[PDB]
RNA sequence: CUUGAGUGCAGAAGAGGAAAGUGGAAUUCCAUGUGUAGCGGUGAAAUGCGCAGAGAUAUGGAGGAACACCAGUGGCGAAGGCGACUUUCUGGUCUGUAACUGACGCUGAUGUGCGAAAGCGUGGGGAUCAAACAGGAUUAGAUACCCUGGUAGUCCACGCCGUAAACGAUGAGUGCUAAGUGUUAGGGGGUUUCCCGCCCCUUAGUGCUGCAGCUAACGCAUUAAGCACUCCGCCUGGGGAGUA
């Protein structure tokens, strides 16, 4: 209760973020590949989770952030 | 020309079903010189699934490709299978260049069913 | 849908006196507004299933406060049905 | 009423004169019908993570509308996908 | 819609027609119209060329203005009109200067909605104006396949053609009918389906029906005698004896091409789908 | 009369629903450039595709359907169910509050309506996947598993049927009775410079281990199969038969 890392990585963010205008919560809470981090990887909350999945989503149709970086 | 494009960088892309391997050299662009494959050196079926294959498939086609002229090349990499790494071993032996390996085994967003079975 | 601005003016008039928000009265005009733009919207939209529950419990209820009016008295229940306009 | 942003997007390769003329168009047709172009500003130039027609690369163009709900994005998807010039949009509302 | 009629008798069963919900007037303006006799599909000699035509019910000529061909001018739609000649429904149209011209009728057409036939006249249902400015991903009814003329397509009851893109010239369309051709950038055209939608569920429902339009019978070929069609002759019923399931003027039907090869748009002609 | 119920006022969240709009990968079909003799499949094979240059490789085009990570015993809803995103419309829930009406409540026969997938009509669409079917192989034989193709259908809209292991095989509602432990949205307070961090408490659903007790046993154990009340539905050996 609980095993994962941390409990409250929060302390910077909230209470409504990003949409997209802030790189400086963005790339923390994702791979290099493009794939996300799960909330295992980062500590955070679980309602943050169900913001910034929204956050980066709204972010690739404006091509802000790719769908894939593999190469 | 054209049949005889000479560079020092192009591409190899690989593949590895679980019963085949085909391997191919190419330009960065790319435009293909050579391939090899396991059943077209004698074996059948139940040995094109060997890692073996991987390597005499990469020389069989990595002379034909240094025979126009290369020193480095790329390798694409798909093919769940188990030579997508043993190639990569014989192929340096041939002596040749490798600066980087890209590993994109082609996965999807669910664009349609798979099969079914089993 | 409805919104508090529309809401919080009606009960006014139909108030029984200044503080009240209860006197179910207001319950029935509030319901009644509520009922008719969702069954507008929902011949807009003929087919649902969020809608067509929520009336049933909103008209449901009216139905119920409208006989508690019946015989907690019987003059106001005449004069909101002719004022209102509803339940023939 | 309610709070809406919007964000659109154009090609570099037109000339920087119809960047001009379209933006001031633009915020035109989200202002003409009673709602209330606010704060424009723009993101500008930027590289793609990947290309949406051909181009790598673009321009990003920001803008505000508080309004009621029926005077802005009504007309601009009707002029945003017929127009060659704007790439892609999105709209929303105030949620980050 | 389609009012289905309650069985009473025998030839009411299947029937079916239209509702009549997109109409504001019955009676025409005098002006346009124009008279017609008729022909029962046959010469300027009077030899039958053209089989079972003729017997039908009597009518005029509503004009049309299918150029579209005075731009710029904004305009309005104060009646739609019934079109008997044609499927497709059909609107009369107060232009800004009092002229009055008839146009086929768009599905979704508002009587007082205004609408334009120039090339700044920007993109609507029914404004007029030519490919080369349209979007790709569109669907538009009444090109012109020659500039003036006055248009030749998708000018039926439903839907109509889609613009999967263009060059600078020619421009690229898909029809109905799923086939393709390279179109003149400058063709005058304009945007949305065409009105009546449900004009093909009619149950026609009864013989006369087709008479009343008018048009006549048609008798099969396996019944007749052997001069007078092929299939013609035999004792009892009539199997097809030859292959090739014939016209009574030999030259089959079935599975042969007719188009003519060196026709000059057989380049135009791509990725013939519908024929 | 206020404690049940409902209305408020300030708030929290959510894959709750209907319609429209947008986008990337991927499969496929075709076109083009590159280039040769195999591909693909199996336990082993064969049938098929291919010198008309396949497959593989690169570019760009069309086209339908589904939406990687996220996703978790997590959430929502009355159930069936609901996971790309955005807008429009819109249903209910939980907390705190307590002014506000002052028992308006619970259950619910007959009726009325929503209801997986398959199925049916009418009309559109047709990329995969795939009953029926054909061929191959195995097999004593195989109209079955396996393999290669492959239509209806899956898909959309308006209608219709109106069922399931529709399952937790546990009716709804209220009330009382040991703890421990995580989890989800909230609320009060102490510590902290600031709790955002730590701790203690309290509501609502959510999972596991567990006593009292029950149960034939397995097991349930504040989310009861315990202690009781109300209301409804249902069973009276099995086959015959969910047949006539
Ligand atoms: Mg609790």
């Amino acid at each position: 209760g609980r095993r994962r890392k941390k409990v409250c990585y929060f302390t910077a963010n909230g209470i409504t973020h990003i949409d997209y205008k802030d790189t400086e919560l963005l790339k923390r809470f994702i791979s290099e590949r493009g794939k996300i981090l799960p909330r295992r990887v980062t500590g955070t909350s679980a309602k943050y989770q169900r913001m910034l999945t929204t956050a980066i989503k709204r972010s690739r149709h404006m091509a802000l952030l790719p769908y894939v970086k593999e190469e | 020309r054209r049949v005889k494009k000479n560079i020092e960088n192009g591409v190899a892309h690989i593949r590895s079903t679980f019963n085949n391997t085909i391997v191919t050299i190419t330009d960065e662009f790319g435009n293909a010189l050579s391939w090899s494959s396991a059943g077209a050196l004698g074996f059948k079926g139940s040995k094109k699934s060997t890692p073996f294959a991987a390597q005499m498939a990469s020389e069989t086609a990595s002379k034909s490709a240094m025979e126009h002229g290369l020193k480095t090349v790329e390798v694409t990499v798909k093919g769940p299978g188990p030579g997508r790494e043993s190639a990569i071993r014989a192929l340096q032996s041939a002596g040749l260049e490798v600066t980087a390996i890209r590993d994109v085994t082609p996965v999807p967003h669910n664009g349609c069913r798979p099969p079914k079975r089993r | 849908a409805i919104s508090q601005e529309r809401k919080n003016e009606i009960i006014k008039e139909y108030r029984v006196h200044e503080t009240d928000t209860g006197s179910p009265e207001v319950q029935i005009a509030v319901l009644t507004a509520e009922i008719n733009a969702v069954n507008e919207h929902l011949r807009t939209h003929k087919k649902d299933h969020h809608s067509r529950r929520g009336l049933l419990k909103m008209v449901g209820r009216r139905r119920h406060l409208l006989n508690y009016l019946r015989s907690k008295d019987i003059q106001r229940y005449r004069e909101l049905i002719k004022s209102l306009g509803i339940r023939r | 009423m309610r709070t809406y942003e919007v964000m659109y997007i154009v090609r570099p390769n037109i000339e920087e004169d119809a960047k001009k003329a379209l933006v001031e168009r633009f915020n035109g047709i989200l202002a003409t019908e009673g709602a209330e172009v606010l704060e424009a500003k723009d993101w500008g130039k930027r590289r793609l993570a990947y290309e949406i027609n051909d181009f790598k690369d673009g321009f990003y163009n920001i803008v505000r509308v508080k309004s009621d709900n029926n005077k802005a994005t009504d007309e601009f998807q009707r002029l945003a996908k017929i127009s060659d010039d704007i790439i892609r949009y999105m709209v929303i509302r105030e949620d980050e | 819609a389609i009012k289905k009629y309650k069985p009473i008798t025998n030839g009411r069963r299947n029937m079916t027609s239209l509702d009549f919900a997109e109409i504001t007037k019955t009676t025409p303006e005098k002006s346009l119209l124009k008279p017609l006799p008729k022909k029962a599909g046959r010469n300027n000699q009077g030899k039958l060329t053209v089989r079972h035509h003729g017997g039908g019910h009597k009518r005029q000529y509503r004009v049309i203005d299918f150029k579209r061909n005075k731009d710029g001018i904004n305009a309005k739609v104060d009646s739609i009109q019934y079109d008997p000649n044609r499927s497709a429904n059909i609107a009369l149209v107060v232009y800004a200067d009092g002229e009055k011209r008839y146009i086929i009728a768009p599905k979704g057409l508002e009587v007082g909605q205004i609408v334009e036939s120039g090339a700044e006249a920007d993109i609507k249902v029914g404004n007029a104006l030519p490919l080369q400015n349209i979007p790709v991903g569109t669907v538009v009814h009444n090109i012109e396949l020659k500039p003036g003329k006055g248009g030749q397509i998708a000018r039926s009851a439903g839907a109509s053609a889609q613009v999967l893109g263009k060059e600078g010239k020619y421009v690229l369309i898909r029809l109905r009918s799923g086939e393709v051709r390279m179109i003149l950038s400058t063709c005058r055209a304009t945007i949305g389906q065409v009105g009546n939608l449900q004009h093909e569920l009619v149950n026609v429902g009864k013989a006369g029906r087709s008479r009343w339009k008018g048009i006549r019978p048609t008798v099969r070929g396996s019944v007749m005698n052997p001069n007078d069609h092929p299939h013609g002759g035999g004792e009892g019923r009539a199997p097809i004896g030859r292959p090739s399931p014939m016209s009574p003027w030999g030259k089959p039907t079935l599975g042969k091409k007719t188009r003519r090869g060196k026709k000059s748009s057989d380049k135009l002609i791509v990725r013939g789908r519908k024929k």
